[PDB]
């Protein structure tokens, strides 16, 4: 039906910051809620209505935006793994996209 | 806090109507499901999601397999007046042995995130 872009599999230096984008494509369906996750660990959501949301773990190293994205701030060598961009779409249902983060 | 009520195995007679049982327990108040759907983890990609809810568009079947047809949500009602979406649970009319299976129902959920409860759909055969 439809496809995620995402930035690839990343690379960044300690202590910097860094840009987590999705990009949901070849579909028109109502992108209702975007979470941004790890395997067993929620980061961010993006609901069209209620705005952003970080978790209290993320808050004070994660940033919201640019638009349906994530910003990483003050890397860490522990920051490195899997990332997931799960896009929870109306009448599609839902996308995941992956991005692996190196450190 | 929040949690998936959903049964471990559902048994169905070949050709009857079943009943696969989703509930988001226990009820908090701030708590708003966004999303909820139905999938199949062992079918292929264009195959995945056979059964979607939303508050103010309602139910869709992505899914041609089983699809909109063979599918409907029991109790999931639209907003027209506030939506109720805590009863995901979704009925298989006709079943058929290509119906044996997996299905996960997924809540997509603010504040708390995504929860999901996973069910095998056991199609009896008679002779």
């Amino acid at each position: 039906t439809g496809t995620i872009e995402t930035t690839g599999n990343i690379s960044a230096e300690k202590g910097g910051s860094i840009i987590l984008q999705c990009h949901l494509s070849s579909t028109t369906a109502q992108v209702t809620q975007v979470n941004w996750e790890q395997q067993d660990q929620l980061l961010a959501i993006s609901n069209a209505d209620l705005g952003w949301h970080i978790s209290p773990s993320f808050k004070d190293r994660v940033a919201p935006g640019p638009g349906l994205g994530l910003t990483l701030q003050s890397l860490t060598v522990n920051d490195t793994g899997e990332y997931f961009c799960i896009y929870h779409t109306y009448p599609d249902g839902t996308y995941t996209g992956r991005i692996f983060l190196e450190v | 806090d929040v949690r998936v009520q959903v049964l471990p195995e559902v048994r169905g007679q070949l050709g009857g109507t079943v009943e696969l049982p989703c509930h988001l327990l226990p009820p908090v108040p701030g708590l708003y499901i966004s999303l909820v759907t139905w999938q199949r983890p062992d079918a292929p990609a264009n195959h995945q999601n056979v059964a979607a809810f939303h508050p103010k568009m309602g139910p869709s079947f992505p899914s041609p397999k089983p699809g909109s047809e063979r599918l409907s949500f029991v109790s999931a009602k639209q907003s027209t007046t506030e939506a109720e979406l805590q009863d995901a649970t979704l009925a298989l009319h006709g079943l058929t042995v290509e119906d044996e299976g997996n299905y996960t129902c997924e809540f997509a959920t603010f504040p708390k995130g995504s929860v999901r409860g996973m069910t095998w759909l056991r199609v009896l055969v008679p002779r």
